[PDB]
């Protein structure tokens, strides 16, 4: 029977983006979806423990 | 403060115990470097 | 009891003979580490 | 080398650190792509 999977993270604007920083600038003006990504990233990690 | 950060990052002033997900940090680039290929003609433009 | 005792010894035995030389017993764990591989590695490949 | 910088080689520019590399490539090649088509290796075009 398994019981957990493994926990995984994801860094938002290192994927999105690349070794650019105005990529970033741009990026700010599209909305929060990094908080949304941790937070049901964090979600998962913890259910798994 | 990184204590700072954390009540920006929850959106308020105090902070319960535990662990919180800030942000990330990378290091800077120190110098910068150019590197092109060792030509010295110039282009015939005025032949042109 | 003796023959009770024999016959679960041999019942052991035969699991851990049965387990060493089946490919697929152990077919779920490995299935759960090769779908968040395979998700990973699609995420990855997506990039490009 | 061994530092963290922002380069451009023949306009290819990006940040990171350059190390020596043991990648044996061919004499007609010049770049290296890694599996999300990144460029990984590079020739600098002065010193080959
Ligand atoms: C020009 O570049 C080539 C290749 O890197 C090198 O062999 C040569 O010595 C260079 N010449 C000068 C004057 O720097």
């Amino acid at each position: 029977l398994p019981v957990s999977m493994t926990k995984t993270s994801v860094d938002c604007t290192m994927y999105i983006c690349g070794d650019s920083t105005e990529c970033s600038n741009l990026l700010l003006q599209y909305g929060s979806f990094c908080t949304q990504l941790k937070r049901a990233l964090t979600g998962i990690a913890v259910e798994q423990d | 403060d990184p204590l700072s950060e954390t009540k920006c990052t929850l959106k308020s002033f105090t902070v319960e115990k535990g662990i919180y997900q800030t942000s990330n940090f990378r290091v800077q680039p120190t110098e910068s470097i150019v590197r092109f290929p060792n030509i010295t003609n110039l282009c015939p433009f005025d032949e042109v | 009891q003796k023959l009770i005792a024999n016959q679960f010894n041999s019942a052991i035995g035969k699991i851990q003979d049965s387990l060493s030389s089946t490919p697929s017993a152990l077919g779920k764990l490995q299935d759960v580490v090769n779908h968040n591989a395979q998700a990973l590695n699609t995420l990855v490949k997506q990039l490009s | 080398k061994n530092k963290c910088v922002n380069f451009n080689f023949n306009g290819l520019k990006g940040t990171g650190v350059l190390t020596e590399s043991n990648k044996k490539f061919l004499p007609f090649q010049q770049f290296g792509r890694d599996i999300a088509d990144t460029t990984d290796a590079v020739r600098d075009p002065q010193t080959l």
